[PDB]
RNA sequence: UUAGCUAGUUGGUAAGGUAACGGCUUACCAAGGCAACGAUGCAUAGCCGACCUGAGAGGGUGAUCGGCCACACUGGAACUGAGACACGGUCCAGACUCCUACGGGAGGCAGCAGUAGGGAAUCUUCCGCAAUGGGCGAAAGCCUGACGGAGCAACGCCGCGUGAGUGAUGAAGGUCUUCGGAUCGUAAAACUCUGUUAUUAGGGAAGAACAUAUGUGUAAGUAACUGUGCACAUCUUGACGGUACCUAAUCAGAAAGCCACGGCUAACUACGUGCCAGCAGCCGCGGUAAUACGUAGGUGGCAAGCGUUAUCCGGAAUUAUUGGGCGUAAAGCGCGCGUAGGCGGUUUUUUAAGUCUGAUGUGAAAGCCCACGGCUCAACCGUGGAGGGUCAUUGGAAACUGGAAAACUUGAGUGCAGAAGAGGAAAGUGGAAUUCCAUGUGUAGCGGUGAAAUGCGCAGAGAUAUGGAGGAACACCAGUGGCGAAGGCGACUUUCUGGUCUGUAACUGACGCUGAUGUGCGAAAGCGUGGGGAUCAAACAGGAUUAGAUACCCUGGUAGUCCACGCCGUAAACGAUGAGUGCUAAGUGUUAGGGGGUUUCCCGCCCCUUAGUGCUGCAGCUAACGCAUUAAGCACUCCGCCUGGGGAGUA
RNA sequence: GCCGUCGAAGGUGGGACAAAUGAUUGGGGUGAAGUCGUAACAAGGUAGCCGUAUCGGAAGGUGCGGCUGGAUCACCUCCUU
RNA sequence: UUAAGGAACUCGGCAAAAUGACCCCGUAACUUCGGGAGAAGGGGUGCUCUUUAGGGUUAACGCCCAGAAGAGCCGCAGUGAAUAGGCCCAAGCGACUGUUUAUCAAAAACACAGGUCUCUGCUAAACCGUAAGGUGAUGUAUAGGGGCUGACGCCUGCCCGG
């Protein structure tokens, strides 16, 4: 039984990036597109393709490394987990990292990254770091 | 650790004690409580000045005093300095501060402000010891 | 280391009562009510705005100033009254103090001052009603220990200064000197200015003063400002205070100290001292040459203030939500069944509690912070701003948590065909071996030790053969092999019977995970009651060693080991590693299975895939050793647990 | 004026709670170089240690089971170029 | 019967007095959980009038039974006389309740359930008797006789030379 399935996600993915091969499988869900759209506008990612069968899944990513192989990003987490959800306003909100990473956030109008949420004044609830 | 598990218990802390356990005061008459005080300093009636030795490995003669406060009870001290003006049966004033001698002292008097004197042999710490300018 | 409380309690009916509702109170019917989301009982305490600290979340306190409350010697009751169950009012009872002709009476500073008392410690028995606010009045006016305002305290904050420029001789003089010289040192002396401040004398007696009453005219209303009810004008008011402030004159003359100097810590040399006197916040100095003791000189810090003590926060990430850990360092219960609670797979539709956003109100004032202006500047005062709620009301958004509804299969469970196993309980069977006895055989030692002895033995032992009894345990097999949740389970057979793994996939369609409190199983020893008693063997006896040996060694040897029904209820119960899920390099064996190729037939060979099982090993982690798909890696949920050691797993 | 309900204080009583206290007494901490012995630290000179029982002037010994946090010597067997 | 005092008498509160019934409130230590416990301590009780609950018995009448509420009356005193428990704390001995010295002792003695040892393989042992005979025993070693100790639960040490 998951608890959780950020953890799936951001796990699965880490676990990809200290071993460096491209390619990784996982089960869909609507958020998880979406975010992963956001990845590919960051510049984290080269590419996704979806794929579908019985039922959900499997969400196929491609990763991206520098000509050096420098991994991207360094780190990477959520916030908002289960026991204690966690909630940020329109001007409260974190510009983590002083300007590099991210911070996704859920909306009354969708999931986007942090800046078009105080750019906007909408806050909500916020989901992951990650930079 | 995990959260309702400290929603579910207040997550106390490790709480200090009293380093001059002076009872603060305590209200020896009347209506007795007996706290609280927080006195800085207090008077006491000393019936008897002695003097023991440190354990190892320091070894001097110190000297000390046994002495009743007014709150009516029992603790020691080391006078400090050189010359003690004391005796038996003689009030005194009391600070506290421990010295590393032995326990059975961890306070220590105060010299100028009551019965013993202050001793004139010093021009340095003459702030202490009770002394006042020489000219 | 507070788990049951409550009977007018809880509810109803009626009445009464109160400003009003109400078990507020009486009479009746009833047995409910409250509590792990912590009732109750217990000790401690006035609360809040705020203050201290901290970067911040937060921690501590409730002085002054302001808001709320209770109290007035203790306790009770009621009158007057709009309001009190009354702080300077009564009545009663009580303790206390006091007057008395002894019949009886009087009083209440936690109002301002002040006195004693305690305590480490907290001031004048001040002037005044000018101002502001009170109370009465028609007003003048009167009362105002509220209040204005003087006085004492270095209690704190802020501010000025105890002179400034030129002045070398490196004077005297101190100290030290490797005895040349260095150091105090432009410091002094001296020269030249100043007088903030102080001494004197003048002015100012600055503002704080607006006033009400007193005369003029002006509008509402009256038949009539005749008189009335209102805006201008003049008159007239200072406790502080002869203040502050100002103006001129006079003299560098009155006006500087405390602590520390090994490091932590900026700040060194000589004497005395010799484990003595002494210091100490820590670590530690000190037994004849102390940079740590005491003295001097000099230096650093600091300033009309400085050091110590007591208390609070920090540093402390040393209760860790921001922000911790449990293999070994303190720390995962012995393990399980499951309640309450906490957490929850996917898609769609909806709802709007949570959430986000916008607005309206409120969040007193003072204070904090920002901007400004005035007191000569600062402190201070004011202004105005922002700021602040887990706050109420209300209009919008729907991704997420949540509620309601409809659908799905991948989690879980049921199937169907199978595999294995020391999985458990009861009964049954058998061989060796130890022992006891009996018999036949036959003599002088057996048995034991490192060396001995004690014991058994001529009543013929032991040894040897036969057969008998009797209890307990089960050689090989047995392997890092298997099973089970753990403790544990190894002779075999039957009866009953629990779970697991694979493949399968039709089948229900999220039914799940964790699990406080509870409930139960739990090595060996131990205990009760009853049976049995072959070995092995605490206690005990004897022998020996030994300085001695109630210890190892040896000879015996009871309880006990054993069975059944009960009870305790622990361990290095260990992998000293909680349960569950998911992802991440390989190699290599092993155990039960499954699919396929080769083989005439795989049964043989090979490749693959599941589940547990062991070893070597990377990425990575870790303080290190080490772990490494059976994680101590990457993460989530839930539970339990730790906060220095002894005291103590004690009381 | 009298009577009645209600009524504080005081009085009687039996218990709960808490603190001070008391002959002797048990255990613990500490000190002079105390006396007796030498269990543990290596195979600590009989491996230790956890649990339990008993005996002992005492540390401790013995006994049943359990772990290696164990060594002289060796793991059935498996892993390693 | 006896004011004041209240065990000073006294070997000793011997005796005497006080308590004493019904209902209600309440009821500690300790405990073998049954009790202690009537613990203790404390209260009310009379006649009349009124109002009311009621239950048994009957066609019903009325006949019985024993409560509550109010309101009043009297006397010093209301279970008015008579009959009817004195209590608390602490200790040793004994566990009980029971029996015993008829005519001086009723007890800490005896017994008692329990415990333990030894005897006894059946016309059993032991026994009364000379012997038959009979008890034991319509019994058959979880049964019968003898000794010792005395509920409970903690325990039951060393010595086998005499
Ligand atoms: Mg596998
Ligand atoms: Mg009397
Ligand atoms: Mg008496
Ligand atoms: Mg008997």
């Amino acid at each position: 039984t998951m608890t959780d399935p950020i953890a799936d996600m951001l796990t699965r993915v880490r676990n990809a990036n200290m071993v460096r091969h491209e390619k990784l499988e996982l089960p869909a869900s609507n958020i998880k597109k979406e975010i992963a759209e956001i990845l590919k506008s960051e510049g984290f990612i080269k590419n996704v393709e979806y794929v579908e069968d019985d039922k959900q899944g499997v969400l196929r990513l491609f990763l991206k490394y520098g000509q050096n192989d420098e991994r991207v990003i360094t780190g990477l987490k959520r916030i908002s987990k289960p026991g204690l959800r966690v909630y940020a306003k329109a001007s409260e909100m974190p510009k983590v990292l002083n300007g590099l990473g991210i911070a996704l956030v859920s909306t009354s109008e969708g999931v986007i990254t942090d800046k078009e949420a105080r750019k906007r004044n909408v806050g909500g609830e916020i989901i992951a770091y990650v930079w | 650790p995990t959260i309702n598990q400290l929603v579910r218990k207040p997550r106390q802390s490790k709480i200090k004690k009293s380093d001059s356990p002076a009872l603060n005061k305590g209200f020896n008459s009347k209506k007795k409580k007996f706290t609280d005080l927080n006195s800085p300093q207090k008077r006491g009636v000393c019936t008897r000045v002695g003097t023991m030795t440190p354990r190892k490995p320091n070894s001097a003669l110190r000297k000390y005093a046994r002495v009743r406060l007014s709150n009516n009870i029992e603790i020691n001290a080391y006078i400090p300095g050189i010359g003690h003006n004391l005796q038996e049966h003689s009030v005194v004033l009391v600070r506290g501060g421990r010295v590393r001698d032995l326990p059975g002292v961890r306070y220590h008097i105060v010299r100028g402000a009551l019965d013993t004197s202050g001793v004139d042999g010093r021009r340095q710490g003459r702030s202490l010891y009770g002394t006042k300018k020489p000219k």
